[PDB]
RNA sequence: CCUUGUUGCUGUGAAGGCUGGCGAAAGCCAGCUGGAGGCGGCAAGCCGUAUUGAUCUGCAAAUCAUUGGCGUAAGCAGGGUA
RNA sequence: GAGGAGGAGAAGGGUUUCUUCUCAUAAGAAGAGUGAGCCGGGUCUAAGCGAGUGUGUAGAAGCAUGAGCGAAGGAGAAACAGGUUGAUAUUCCUGUGCCUGUGCUGUCGUACGGCAACGUGUAUUAGCUUGUCGACACGAACAUCUAGACAAAGCAGAAACACCUUUUCUGUUCAAGGGGAAAAAGACCACUGAGACGGAUCAUCUGGCGACGUGGUUUUAUAUCUGUGACCAGGCCUGAGCCUGGUUUGUUGAGGAUGGUCGUCCAUGAAAAGACAACUAUAUGGCAGCACAGUCCGUACCAACCGUAUCAGGACUCCAAGGUGAAGAGCCUCUAGUGGAUGUUUUACACAUGUAAGGGAAUUCGGCAAAAUGGAUGCGUAACUUCGGGAGAAGUAUUGGUUCAAUUGUGAACUCAUUGUGACAAGGGGAAUCUGACUGUUUAGUAAAAACAUAGCUUCAUGAAGAGAGAUGAAGUGAGUUCUGCCCGGU
RNA sequence: CCUCGUCAUUUAAAUGGUGACGCGCAUGAAUGGAAUGACGAGAUUCCCACUGUCCCUACAUGUAGACUAGCGAACCCAUUU
């Protein structure tokens, strides 16, 4: 079986390192760079992962198209369906205590 | 001889460092604010957990430490100064607090920021109030007795992490991560196991003092060890403390 | 500041001053380039990848180099290499927007 | 579970340590390992994430708490002085 | 190795133009009396210190 | 002190869990599941007990052979800093 | 013998690399050789260092604050195949691309859908504020993918043939970029309404703060296709060009990658540059073609490094085939790489090793050296003990080839001239006493220990803190069990 | 110290080992005293197995050594021995 060379940089098997063996037309088994994983958005209140935005690296997310960054919702990226629930209801339910304070 | 090891390790470059500190602990300064308690965190060198404070001067908002009392949750609002409620967790006006009282990270003098009370487990009695001079007295836990003015602020309940010494290290690795942040050397060899050029109580052909381990409070630093100003020595009973509040 | 700048790129440092009377033609392309090298190894180049190679002067870079060649020869450029040897030279090799004119440019100037 | 007579969790260090000592570790050591109850939604899932903070797997609520224990004895006397002062 | 800076460089170009016999005409001319040039160094008996 | 690299094969079988039996209770006995430990035998490595072996104009101003001690960790190591 | 005497990088060296000539040879002389927007430096910040300014000094040192500096292995926009030289190549040549900006010509834009989970639409600058990404310990088990390795069939060429053999060997390829599933694992939305009870994992567990069920929404790989043909094998001719193949299935599988769980801690495991979303204003903005731009420095070679040398020493890392066996152990082979002070059968004494009648420590300060035991399976296991251990205690038996049953428990028969963990690998065991509790550390180069350390125990001083008595420092004794009597005359 | 203390056991035979005894030249309580378990490349005595350690030595192998070609030193030295 055929062995590998590092072809560029250093050998040192840091994060920055990683790398995966490929088979090439000419029939070489060769080593090839990886570049590392990305982690997407968590809600700022509960820490789930958001749905409907993509996970890439900050170079790579910055430029797909929009709609892969956001939720049409009154906050986009940001938090969960739940976490808006729960505030809408809450700004309503505090003024109306407020209103019946004032008239009473 | 040479310069002994308690010396060499108050040098400045021995001293504790600060770059994983999260901040500089104590109340804010103004007269009456609503807080929020943002985050519990651990703190690398303190067994008390600290709280993050959140609390609007002018329009902004701005942050601050406390050391954590037991039974506050994250999401808690919590009032502070003049007006504030006798409810756990809340920072009042000493005058205000009754006797017989529990209290934590107690001010010597008024905007010091808190003093006092701030190791896991511990608390300060409230013992009188002095109606004429405005003094009022608590008990610190050394059994202390000391007068603050009624002026000075104070937190509601005990520090929490209290529990910790109940459970023995029965290893040497157990001691390394409790000293690994401490200026005390660990591990300490002993000064009679030493030769007469490195410490006091070294040399000769058996292990012995050979001089009283009592030293004068006057003595010249590179020789004052053992037992400093000792008053009395030894397992036998003391005698009755004298009391005044 | 002051630093020893021995990782340093860049030998000079100091920001130059006016003077009351100035170089009459300045760093300018008659002082660019040096000679053209015609010998084995050069002739491929020119048969094969339609490129010259050239001693420039030390002080020279990419942009002007383009310039220089496009004033003294005529032809039009599409790229320069450069390569600083274990002799102390600078090369540049220089390759021509259109093949073929290379070697009208090299037989007119005789380093061929 | 419950295999051995009287070492318990401290079967874990063989012969080494002394006897006494390894019995007192013991109370500790049952106690930090036990999941406990929430005050806020009910369930037994709280668990301990580091010296004095308490922590429940459900709801995400963290609490301030002792070393080994969710609430030490100090704290479940001086909770009640508390409710009597708003009297 | 392959990693250089700049400054180690020259300095390099320098000890390897100096490294050299005297030319063979000059043993000719009337007034020169010199046999060997002593500056000549071999790889395997000094180091240049270029570090 | 800051930033990094480096755990392969095997033995023993703690805490917690499920079935079956015995008991008025409390809680006892089997079989299985689970995988803790500055815990055992080894590999790569790190070390330096014996032969008072070889060598002592040496291969060497401290080395070599066989034999040994530890090897899931108060273990070993590069660079930056004090 | 793939934890190589193989193929490559770093630190260190500096022309030792390639061609020609000459011996002068680990020797010289004369020439030639290192090409980048996409690889690394020039950027950011760690621990930390610091010009100037203030205070101080005869001048200094020191102390307070602080521009600038601080990682070729931490963070950090964008490239891959195939060819070519005597010597360079993700840098040159051909092909297909990508990032950041600039300009021309066309062509469109100023909004909607779903009960919802959310979708359709490549979208401008600017600013508050709130949040996210960059951005992170160790250990264990379980999934899924990819390299790799096997076995059948097909074809092409090889090896072997006194006999036998469809026996044996080598091949059967597909990059970045573009398009793209089923699957598995989790989140969530609508209807529904569940218990002394259902669901679910290798293991924990889970539900009225909404179970099972029936329909959906979304996040995370990979296979497959295109990449316009290159490349390989064979035949025919030849100082050149033609022709034919590159086809199918099963088993296994990382020392690489990823996912959601679980355990441990008086230990909870970096920053910043640079980005993004929501909200508010403001709008000539999106896409396709064509064109232009992207500076400076490093790039050869090492078996050539440090030890006065062509020195059995020392010296940071990466890739890794088949058999035997639990096993990158030892032993044997494939790919790739390798070697000289000459002749003589050469006494004695040596240094590395073999074997020995009868006796069995009589030897010697002393069993020092050597021999003996050795893997797996079963039977059987004492005193004492902190009840965990002692413990592989001790003591005993079995083991190859062949042909069968039975399916993980194993049985049975036949066979051999000394018997079978056959080579290689591989514990000697028991009874007592002194001493240190244990793992750990030490006199680099005559001492590894009973010495040091250690957990635990006791005493002392303090309310001063960027630290606040469950704290911060100073001493002595040495885990656990059981005890710790008397004396304040001297110092 | 006297000292190879006295008595018992282990051997054919014990300046040794273990068990007892005690006016102990000069034992002794955190200058820590006493009795055990698990663990030591720690010090010491005995038994079983095993053997060229020994009685008492013999034979054989590889590499040096003797003789031969090529290459080629040093310590030391009043020297007549
Ligand atoms: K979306
Ligand atoms: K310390
Ligand atoms: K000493
Ligand atoms: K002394
Ligand atoms: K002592
Ligand atoms: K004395
Ligand atoms: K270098
Ligand atoms: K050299
Ligand atoms: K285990
Ligand atoms: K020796
Ligand atoms: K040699
Ligand atoms: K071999
Ligand atoms: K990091
Ligand atoms: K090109
Ligand atoms: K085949
Ligand atoms: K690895
Ligand atoms: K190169
Ligand atoms: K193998
Ligand atoms: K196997
Ligand atoms: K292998
Ligand atoms: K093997
Ligand atoms: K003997
Ligand atoms: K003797
Ligand atoms: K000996
Ligand atoms: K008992
Ligand atoms: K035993
Ligand atoms: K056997
Ligand atoms: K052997
Ligand atoms: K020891
Ligand atoms: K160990
Ligand atoms: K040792
Ligand atoms: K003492
Ligand atoms: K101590
Ligand atoms: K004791
Ligand atoms: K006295
Ligand atoms: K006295
Ligand atoms: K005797
Ligand atoms: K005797
Ligand atoms: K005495
Ligand atoms: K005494
Ligand atoms: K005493
Ligand atoms: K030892
Ligand atoms: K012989
Ligand atoms: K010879
Ligand atoms: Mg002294
Ligand atoms: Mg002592
Ligand atoms: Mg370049
Ligand atoms: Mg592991
Ligand atoms: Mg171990
Ligand atoms: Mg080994
Ligand atoms: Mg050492
Ligand atoms: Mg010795
Ligand atoms: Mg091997
Ligand atoms: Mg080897
Ligand atoms: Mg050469
Ligand atoms: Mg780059
Ligand atoms: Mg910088
Ligand atoms: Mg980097
Ligand atoms: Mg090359
Ligand atoms: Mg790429
Ligand atoms: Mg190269
Ligand atoms: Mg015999
Ligand atoms: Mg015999
Ligand atoms: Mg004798
Ligand atoms: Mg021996
Ligand atoms: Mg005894
Ligand atoms: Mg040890
Ligand atoms: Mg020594
Ligand atoms: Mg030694
Ligand atoms: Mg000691
Ligand atoms: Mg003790
Ligand atoms: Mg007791
Ligand atoms: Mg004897
Ligand atoms: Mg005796
Ligand atoms: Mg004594
Ligand atoms: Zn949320
Ligand atoms: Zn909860």
């Amino acid at each position: 079986v055929e062995r590998q060379v590092v072809r560029r940089g250093s050998t040192f098997n840091t994060r920055s390192n990683k790398r995966k063996k490929v088979r090439t037309p000419g029939n070489r088994l060769v080593f090839q760079d990886v570049k590392k994983k990305g982690k997407g958005p968590k809600c700022g209140q509960c820490g789930i992962k958001l749905a409907g935005v993509k996970e890439a690296r900050p170079a790579a997310f910055s430029r797909m198209r929009k709609s892969c960054r956001k939720v049409n919702r009154i906050l986009g990226g940001v938090q969960c369906a739940k976490c808006v629930q729960e505030k809408v209801l809450d700004a309503f339910l505090n003024a109306e205590e407020k209103r019946m304070k004032e008239l009473e | 001889g040479k310069v002994i090891r308690t010396l060499r390790l108050q040098k400045e470059h021995w001293k504790r460092k600060h770059h994983k500190s999260k901040g500089i602990v104590g109340f804010p300064t103004l007269k009456n604010c609503e807080a929020t308690v943002e985050k519990i965190v651990h703190e690398s060198g303190r067994p008390a957990p600290l709280a993050i404070i959140n609390y609007k001067k002018e329009e902004k908002n701005t942050k601050g430490l406390l050391v954590a009392i037991e039974g506050i949750y994250e999401g808690q609002k919590i009032q502070i100064g003049e007006n504030a409620s006798l409810e756990l967790g809340n920072v009042c006006p000493i005058k205000e607090i009754p006797e017989g009282s529990l209290v934590s990270m107690v001010e010597k003098k008024p905007k010091d920021g808190g003093k006092y009370v701030k190791s896991p487990g511990c608390y300060a009695t409230i013992v009188y109030h002095n109606k004429l001079t405005n003094q009022t007295t608590i008990k610190l836990p050394s059994g202390e007795r000391v007068r603050v003015t009624g002026e000075s602020r104070a937190l509601l309940g005990i520090i929490a992490g209290g529990g910790k010494d109940d459970k023995p290290l029965l290893k040497a690795v157990n001691a390394y991560y409790k000293y690994k942040t401490k200026g005390k050397p660990w591990p300490r060899v002993r000064g009679v196991a030493m030769n007469p050029v490195d410490h006091p109580h070294g040399g000769g052909n058996h292990q012995h003092v050979g001089h009283p381990t009592t030293v004068s409070r006057n003595a010249p630093v590179n020789g004052r060890v053992g037992l400093v100003a000792a008053r009395r020595t030894g397992r036998k009973k003391g005698s009755r403390k004298i009391t005044v509040n | 500041p002051k630093l020893n700048r021995h990782k340093a790129s860049r030998l000079d440092k100091k920001i130059k001053q006016k003077k009351l009377i100035e170089k009459p033609l300045g760093f300018s392309s008659l002082d660019i380039i040096k000679y053209g090298i015609g010998h084995e190894g050069a002739a491929k180049l020119i048969e094969e990848a339609g490129t010259l190679t050239f001693v420039v002067d030390q002080r020279a870079d990419k942009i002007n180099v383009k310039k220089a060649f496009e004033e003294i020869y005529g032809e039009k450029v599409k790229k320069v290499n450069i390569n600083n040897t274990m002799k102390g030279v600078k090369k540049a090799y220089i390759r021509l927007v259109e093949l073929g004119n290379a070697a009208v440019v090299a037989t007119k100037a005789g380093i061929l | 579970s419950r295999k051995t007579k009287k070492v318990g969790i401290t079967g874990k260090y063989g012969s080494r340590y002394g006897s006494s000592l390894k019995r007192r570790a013991m109370i500790c050591m049952n106690a930090q390992s036990k999941r406990y109850c929430c005050s806020f939604c009910g369930k037994t899932t709280v668990k301990r994430e580091v010296i004095g903070i308490w922590s429940c797997r459900f709801c995400g609520k963290k609490v301030s708490g002792g070393a080994y224990v969710p609430i030490t004895n100090q704290q479940v006397e001086y909770k009640q002085v508390i409710n009597r002062m708003k009297m | 190795g392959s990693i250089k800076t700049r400054r180690i460089k020259v300095q390099l170009v320098s000890a390897l133009k100096k490294n050299r016999c005297i030319p063979q005409w000059k043993r000719a001319c009337p007034g020169f009396k010199q046999q060997y040039n002593f500056t000549k160094r071999s790889w395997k008996r000094k180091t240049l210190k270029a570090c």
